[PDB]
């Protein structure tokens, strides 16, 4: 599950009940496939500026 | 940063700097919000008046992303004890709102499981700061950044002539001439995961810098989530 390849998730994994669960950081959306997590705005957390 | 590398331009956008009234940087700090900035505990003992410089990488001149923002309130960790390196950890309310640009914007806070199932289980961690390049040197002028591997806990309690807390964790090279030094404690140890790099130690400590035997120390962030939450909030 979360072990396999971090369960397909871009961040967050949790196995709740045998399934995997993605989630994300402050000021992302997980995408429509459950597992992409989308930045909200111009300066998303833990990425390098290059404007 | 001993050995390090330059951060280029954007790379290490999460990087804060503590300057005392001289203008003159001692320690580091992580951008973790507009409004917070993550430091070490034992940095707030080295001035009596400090404020916070963002977007900079070269303090021989000004390139303009920069920005300095006072001090609106102090968080140590209640339990920080001198002595022992033990909490380490301390968080920065600014006065006014940081503005994210080109070299300005936050690092991830992860989540305290995932951080140490996966996160922490990574191969290498990258510390910045602008501390000194040698040991015994003087600070450095430009920001670096350093690729240090996670050490081994069993090994890293075996290196040290001091107690490893459970509130700390070791990185770097056992002989190899990298490590973080002074001037880069209060820096950022982040982990990429998937080009998004997240808050995984602050830079605490280590005796001396870049010694044969010795690591780098770290606060071991994941520990304090919810304390960094909680301070974050109030
Ligand atoms: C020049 O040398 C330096 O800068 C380092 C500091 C320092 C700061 C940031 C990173 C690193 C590092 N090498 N990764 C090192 C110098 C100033 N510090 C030390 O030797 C040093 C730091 C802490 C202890 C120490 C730790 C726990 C308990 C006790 C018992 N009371 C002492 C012992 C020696
Ligand atoms: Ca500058």
């Amino acid at each position: 599950l979360c072990s396999l390849d971090n369960g397909d998730c871009d961040q967050f994994c949790h196995e709740e009940q045998n399934s995997v669960v993605c989630s994300c950081a402050r000021g992302y959306t997980l995408a429509d496939n459950g597992k992409a997590c989308i930045p909200t705005g111009p300066y998303p957390c833990g990425k390098q500026t290059l404007e | 940063i001993v050995g390090g590398q330059e951060c280029k331009d954007g790379e290490c956008p999460w990087q804060a700097l503590l300057i005392n009234e001289e203008n003159e940087g001692f320690c580091g700090g992580t951008i973790l919000s507009e409004f917070y900035i993550l430091t070490a505990a034992h940095c707030l003992y080295q001035a009596k008046r400090f404020k916070v410089r963002v977007g900079d990488r070269n303090t021989e001149q000004e390139e303009g992303g920069e920005a300095v923002h006072e001090v609106e309130v102090v968080i140590k960790h209640n339990r920080f004890t001198k002595e022992t390196y033990d909490f380490d950890i301390a968080v920065l309310r600014l006065k006014t709102p940081i503005t994210f640009r080109m070299n300005v914007a936050p690092a991830c806070l992860p989540e305290r499981d995932w951080a140490e199932s996966t996160l922490m289980t990574q191969k290498t961690g990258i510390v910045s700061g602008f501390g000194r390049t040698h040991e015994k040197g003087r600070q450095s002028t430009r920001l670096k950044m350093l690729e240090v591997p996670y050490v081994d806990r069993n090994s890293c309690k075996l290196s040290s002539s001091f107690i490893i807390t459970q509130n700390m964790f070791c990185a770097g090279y056992d002989t190899k001439q990298e490590d973080a030094c002074q001037g880069d404690s209060g820096g950022p140890h982040v982990t990429r995961f998937k080009d998004t790099y997240f808050v995984t130690g602050i830079v605490s400590w280590g005796e001396g810098c870049a010694r044969k035997g010795k690591y780098g120390i770290y606060t071991k962030v994941t520990a304090f989530l919810k304390w960094i939450d909680r301070s974050m909030k109030t």
